Formats: structure tokens, C-alpha cells, sequence
């Protein structure tokens, strides 16, 4: 547009969700699943990262590595899985992308194409045994989405 | 919630200090801001020599703010001909719910911040990334960077498209040093890297038998 | 021969100084360039509140240098919530020849120098000329500027293209000012000004009887 | 071009002239042409403003009024005269638009539009007389041209 004018920088993304309190809702403790050696339902949740040009010609952001994004909490019993807080016991959380590779505590996420060409990052989340005494209860959990800029 | 205006950023060392924008995109409930400095290890520091306040801060839905960087004494023991490499943070900390059953995501937004001394200070649109040689080795190149800035690389292909486009692991290189790159041999290879203002240029390059320099 | 790098020089009250890149442009013969200021009304002074330096230099063919302008403690005594007016001068001395009756220019260049105080310090392309209110009266319009800033306009026509090309005698409204211009009578008048780089956008105003605003 | 990018400016203007020492012969002294009423032979000299887009869609900085160029120097005899250095005595110097405007020293010059689409202003000298004696012999004269941006 104008031939003259001041500094223009791409800014950083900024992080919405359906639910204004950035919120999951995981339901009611899946015992019933969990003690048949299953794992309890899936709740997807989907990131869109705007205000930061996500998708390009051929690309975006994520898929290109130009950003990595990093879910950040307490590893659970094995490295697969997110420590829980609140009464109940004996159950850790799980997440994974699009194609099944589960988060690891700080361990950044493996770039992969995307889908739906939607300005989106989508993941799913589950809740599983921590090898502990199953202990209903509410639970809670607080997880840090990080994104480090190239 | 919480957003930076930026993807990067240089601290001009002739100043001292410079403000960061924030907000809080939300328009419903209010998110707190903290903000933090890394060194080039990424190992959080609080004394110096570059600080950020205010550490927390409370935003109203829809509210703007912004963050200031600022320098101790001690910034000056740093290297005057050269960039000295930081990170700035920016977390936020959303509304407590006290919802049952619930993962609650906080947002951590995570950047390089390049100090430049004044000696090295450069002008709008200045690039000095044209000043990287390729050499060819076994397996891909080895990217030679002499200049006093560090240049992230984020393509490398057979044509403009593909240096843009193409898939190619992003590396950073530190002033004055050089580092090796996995990657196919390309006649004219072009590179494409990150700019201060997070544009992504491509630079064309010729080669003459393993070393390959910009395109005069 | 010698030239400055832009038409208008804002000096950001925040900081201690700032340069203006200058060349000489000649590449045969050496130049020299003075360089002075002058306050509001284009009287020239030497011991502040701004100072340039060097006063003069040597400017070998094809140089390229710089003037350095700073401020002296009495800059404290200028408003500090609405811009000052100062004038920055560039006047190339040439090479003396001693040819027999001939005439030498020197070419003078004289650009606008506003000091904008840190409590009024703006962002990148940020706009407040829509903020200028046009009331129609007997020859044309009386143009408000309540903002802190100068505005220098361009241009006043019934639609962009007029605003842009049509015969206009450029005015400058100083801070929190107004001034009346003579003008045809316009539906819906455009207004052109000259933003901080040297560019000149055009605002769209809608009327309400004799008053008119920035479309909102 | 680039979405991304440093500020901008428009540069000002740098004058450029066919002479390297933005110097114009105004040739020896025409005694003939004064001695008979007249004024001596007409100069012209071309001044190409370059590097700040001069030209535009529609116009051009100086026919637009965003540039005002003045000749500044020593007024002579009468103020559309400009006065002249040198062992020569009896002469004045005089400088035109392309319309026929005198300049006047200190003085600015009128906007009008220009011809031929050149991004350059062309005037035209020419010596005459101040109502003194004349006495042939070498003169001078240095010119400023001044232009003041808006
Ligand atoms: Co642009």
C-alpha cells in the first residue's frame, strides 16, 4: 500500500478457546473404564493461534517449525503422562496431536503438516491409571501451552 | 488471553530501555501477565543485567498494557562488538474456575531478545544475512556466519519456492561461527532467514566447487 | 551534491539524540555540508535547547557521513504535552572553481524538526490527523487540530483523487489550533496530510451542516 | 513487497547538475548587448532533483507545493536582481522560470506546473545592467537554492 510509512513486525500469536476460562471439561471420573484397563472418553480441545499470520502461501507457523510449541506440567507415572491435582487418586492425564503422538511434560512436540487448512492446533486429551488405588474425587489440573519463537 | 506485539526483539544498546505491548484478547474475564528474562542458556535470571517489569500484572478483559525492558550496570561487561543472545517470557495466568473435573490452559509466549551494542547499531532494512557462505560436506552444508548478528536459517532449497516452502529443521547461528546442515546438494542453493521484524526474505547464492556465497 | 535522508526529522523526546544520514552524491568532486538549527519562526540558534553537530564537514566524492542532533538541558523548559517546531539545515558549500564569469549553486535543504516530548510518544504508523474537524465558512473551511501534534495538510477536495492531485496552498496547524482555509464547498471532502515518513494518506470526512469529521 | 519490515522514509531530494561543480558559464562580459539597452545572451541550467520521487501520479513536489524552492544571495539594484562578485563593475544578474517569473532574492518562487514531464527545474540567466559604469573584467557569483519541505 503506501510506499512510506514506520515499522511493521509480525506480532505473536495470541491463544483463544471455545470456553472464555480456557477450559477442558474432562467429565466425571471415568472409574468404569478405568478398572476394565481401559482409559477414560476423549475430550478434543482445540488452540487457535491468531493475530500472527499462522498460515502462509505453503505453510504455517507450526508446521514448518518456524514456532514449537511445548506442553509444560508434572510427568506422571511414566513420561507419557501429566501428574493431576485435586481429592481424587490414582489417575494421571494423557494428550496427544492429531496423529497420535503423546505429549511428554516439556518435551516439545514433533512438527507435522495440519489439516482442514484451519488456523487451528487440535488436541485430545484422556484420562489413565497412575499405577495407584483408584480414589474418586474431583480433580484439577493447570497445563502451560508453550510456543518458542525462531 | 495474553499476547505480544512481537516475534523477537532487539534491544538497541545505545538506549536505555524500550517497552513491549501487551493484551489481554480476551473480552470477558480479566488474565494476569508475568514476564520474565532468560539467558542464552534459556536459564531464567532476576538481577541483570536485563530486566522486565513489572514481573506480574493485572489485565481487565479487553485491557492493554505493555511491558518495560531495562539494563543494569552490569549490562556492559557484555561483548560491545558482537549480539548477546536472551529470551523474553510472557506467561499467563487465567481466572482461577473452580470447576470440577477441568485442565485449564495458560498460554507462555516465548522469544529471542537480541541485545546490539551501539557499536554494531544498524539501519531499518539493513542485511548483513547476505554475508553467510555455504560449504559443501557430507551430508549437507556447513553455514559459515562472520557477521556480529545471529541469523536464524529457516530454509534451504534448490529454488526460491523451496527455500521457502520446503522442509527444512530451523538453526540458529551465533555470531562469528558456523554450524552444519543436514541437507541434499542444490546447484543454486537459495536460504531463507527470520529478519528482525519476523519477515522471511530469500537470498539467492552461487556456488564454485564446495563454497557457495550470495548472489553479487 | 549533498543530500539528507528524509524530509522531516521527529525527534523523540525519550532519548538523548539521534542522527540524520547524509551523502554527498557527487562522485567526482569534494563538498562540504553545514548544518544548523533554527527555531519556530526559522531564526537560527546555536546554543540550544537542540544542538547539531558537526556545523561542518568535509565530504569526500561519494561519501556518506552523518549529523548528530542532541539536546541541552534547557530542552526541560519546552512543553512537554504537545510537539515543539524546529528546523533542521543542510547547506553544501562546493568545490571552489576558478573559472571566470560563472555562477555556482549550492543547494540548501530545510526540513521540518519536531521535537515530540516523551509523554506524547507515538507508535509506529499511528494516526491522529482524523482527528481534525473542518467547519465550513464564507471562502471555505476552518480546520481544528485539537491534537498535540503538527499537522501539515496537503490537500482538500470532494473526493480522494482531489485530495491527492487538486490545487491546494499546504498549511500547517500547529498543536491544538485552528486555522481557515479558502475552499470550494465539498459533499462529502477528502483531506490529505504528510504523516511522520514523508507519505501522504487521505482521510474521508462526512458533514453534519457546517461542521465534518473523519468517517467513523 | 515484503508484509514485514523496517520504516521507510522518503529521502529528500539531492540536486544534480551537468556540470560537477554545479557551476553555469555565463560567458564574457556582453558589453555590446548592454551598451545597447539590452541585456546579454540567455543561460540555461537544468537542476535535477532525484532519490525523493519527485514525480508522482498527478504532479510533482514542486508544482504541488510540497517542496518551495528560493534563490537566496545579495539583491542588487533593483529587487528582480541579484548582485555579482568580481573585478567587473556595471552588472546585475537575472533569473527566470520557465514563465518568465524573476526571482527575487530571499524570495519564493512561485509553483507551476512543469513541461515535458522532466524531474527537473529549468531557469534561465542572463546579465544585465545596475546603473553603474561599466568596466569589463572577470565576475562571480554563488547561488543558494534553497528548498524548504513541507
Ligand atoms: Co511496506
Amino acid at each position: 500500500r503506501a510506499a512510506f510509512h514506520g515499522e511493521v513486525v509480525r506480532p505473536a500469536c495470541t491463544l483463544a478457546m471455545e470456553d472464555a476460562w480456557q477450559i477442558i471439561d474432562m467429565g466425571e471420573t471415568p472409574v468404569r473404564d478405568l478398572q476394565n484397563g481401559f482409559s477414560g472418553p476423549e475430550r478434543k480441545f482445540s488452540l487457535r493461534l491468531r493475530n500472527c499470520e499462522f498460515n502462509s502461501q505453503g505453510g504455517n507457523l507450526f508446521s514448518d517449525s518456524r514456532i514449537r510449541v511445548t506442553f509444560d506440567g508434572v510427568r506422571g507415572e511414566t513420561p507419557d503422562k501429566f501428574n493431576l491435582s485435586g481429592q481424587a487418586k490414582g489417575i494421571n492425564l494423557q494428550i496427544a496431536d492429531v496423529r497420535g503422538n503423546i505429549a511428554r511434560a516439556g518435551k516439545v512436540m514433533p512438527a507435522i503438516p495440519l489439516t482442514g487448512n484451519e488456523e487451528a492446533l487440535d488436541y485430545t486429551l484422556r484420562i489413565v491409571r497412575n499405577g495407584k488405588k483408584l480414589e474418586a474425587g474431583n480433580y484439577f489440573a493447570v497445563l502451560g501451552f508453550r510456543v518458542d519463537y525462531e | 488471553a495474553v499476547s505480544l506485539d512481537r516475534t523477537r526483539a532487539v534491544f538497541d544498546g545505545s538506549e536505555k530501555s524500550m517497552t513491549l505491548d501487551i493484551s489481554n484478547d480476551n473480552k470477558q474475564l480479566p488474565y494476569l501477565a508475568q514476564a520474565w528474562i532468560e539467558n542464552e542458556n534459556q536459564e531464567k535470571i532476576i538481577t541483570g543485567p536485563v530486566i522486565a517489569t513489572p514481573p506480574v500484572q493485572r489485565l481487565e478483559p479487553g485491557a492493554k498494557s505493555m511491558v518495560r525492558l531495562s539494563t543494569t550496570p552490569d549490562i556492559s561487561k557484555l561483548p560491545q562488538d558482537r549480539e548477546s543472545l536472551f529470551y523474553f517470557n510472557l506467561r499467563e495466568i487465567p481466572p482461577r474456575s473452580e470447576k470440577a473435573n477441568v485442565l485449564q490452559i495458560a498460554l507462555q509466549t516465548k522469544i529471542k531478545l537480541f541485545y546490539r551494542p551501539a557499536a554494531i547499531k544498524t539501519r531499518p532494512n539493513e542485511v548483513w544475512q547476505d554475508q553467510l557462505i555455504l560449504n559443501k560436506v557430507s551430508g549437507g552444508y556447513r553455514i559459515e556466519n562472520p557477521t556480529p548478528y545471529y541469523v536464524t536459517v529457516i530454509g534451504l532449497g534448490g529454488s526460491e519456492k523451496q527455500a521457502e516452502e520446503g522442509e527444512f529443521e530451523t538453526v540458529m547461528l551465533s555470531p562469528r561461527s558456523e554450524q552444519t546442515v543436514k541437507s541434499a546438494n542444490y546447484n543454486t542453493p537459495y536460504l531463507s532467514y527470520i529478519n528482525d521484524y519476523g519477515g522471511r526474505p530469500v537470498l539467492s547464492f552461487i556456488c564454485n566447487g564446495s563454497r557457495c556465497s550470495v548472489k553479487k
